[PDB]
């Protein structure tokens, strides 16, 4: 389990993405996805 | 647009019908978030791709603090990946089979954000089916996120006939194999409060012929440490007759709710 994954490393980190929370709609909203008819088509 | 290559795997959080989730964080943001990764081959042998699209389509299209957020999905030669919100007090069921039971404030707290994201999920003539602790996380701060959306349904006009849910959550409706419509969720959410308060779900027994016989009777019997307020909105949504339940925006609110939520809406981006 690498550090950043636990303990209080990982704590800060969530605390921290709480109160500053990113554009999720743009940084990957934004961001084009598979088509769903696609998914289990080639790559 | 997404590889696996692009996040740092943690640890792994969970299982699912269909597959694993993994802590992870997308490298370039340091982003921290959930990974549910499936197997393609392992989906079409169970023949199980048409219900596994209708699931992504239906949660990845709703934005609601108390509904687990999808924010994108890619696939590669083997796998699919679903990039989730990361829930970080985990499973509601293993906070209330530890706790036992919960207080009044926490449970009004839970059911205000039910009956929120569930008016949502309505508003969008999106019903649910399979509300019940199991299908519920917790954020940062302890609020309910829905987080399951295995059973749910788009339905813009018809009413349905499919059984489906969790034995001890069954409306009478789907019992007695009548259609039902969206007011299969209110009666989920008095099951639910009711849950939430006691520890045990209200029609209980060890025959699943009994417990039917209980749900079609609305055999409730409250036990005598409940609030007069929590069996008042119990009562008004485990109604035999679904045009009789509560509206969910009557559980909003309803003065138990009103008087006992400490409901608290997370941060949300700012310009
Ligand atoms: C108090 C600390 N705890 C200690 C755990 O050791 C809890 C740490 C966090 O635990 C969890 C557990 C499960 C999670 C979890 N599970 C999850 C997410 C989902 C949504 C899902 O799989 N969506 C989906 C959509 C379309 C198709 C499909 F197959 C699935 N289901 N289940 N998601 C996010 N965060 C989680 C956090």
């Amino acid at each position: 389990i690498p550090a950043w994954a636990s303990g209080n490393l990982l704590t800060q980190a969530i605390r921290q993405q709480y109160y500053k929370p990113i554009d999720v709609d743009r940084m990957y909203g934004t961001i084009d996805s598979p088509k769903l008819e696609e998914l289990f088509n080639k790559s | 647009k997404f590889t696996i290559d692009d996040f740092d795997i943690g640890r792994p959080l969970g299982k699912g019908k269909f597959g694993n989730v993994y802590l992870a964080r997308e490298k370039q943001n340091k982003f921290i978030m959930a990974l549910k990764v499936l197997f393609k081959s392992q989906l079409e042998k169970e023949g199980v791709e048409h219900q596994l699209r209708r699931e992504i389509e239906i949660q990845s299209h709703l934005r609601h603090p108390n509904i687990l957020r999808m924010y994108n999905y890619f696939h590669d030669r083997k796998r699919i990946y679903l990039m989730l919100e990361f829930a970080p007090r985990g499973e509601l069921y293993k906070e209330l089979q530890k706790h036992g039971r919960f207080d009044e404030q926490r449970s009004a707290t839970f059911m205000e954000e039910l009956a929120d994201a569930l008016h949502y999920c309505h508003e969008r003539k999106v019903i649910h089916r399979d509300i019940k602790p199991e299908n519920l996380l917790m954020g940062y701060k302890g609020e309910l996120k829905i987080a399951d959306f295995g059973w749910s349904v788009h339905a813009p006009s018809l009413r349905r006939r499919t059984m489906c849910g969790t034995l001890d959550y069954l409306p009478p409706e789907m019992i007695e194999g009548k259609t039902h419509d969206e007011k299969v969720d209110l009666w989920c959410a008095g099951v639910l409060c009711y849950e939430f308060l006691v520890g045990m779900p209200p029609f209980d027994s060890p025959s699943h012929t009994e417990t039917h016989r209980r749900i079609v009777n609305v055999d409730l019997k409250f036990p005598p440490f409940l609030s007069d307020g929590s069996k008042d909105l119990i009562s008004k949504l485990l109604r035999y007759h679904p045009p009789q339940r509560l509206p969910l925006k009557g559980v909003m609110e309803h003065p138990w709710v009103k008087a006992n939520s400490r409901r608290v809406l997370p941060p949300v981006y700012q310009s």
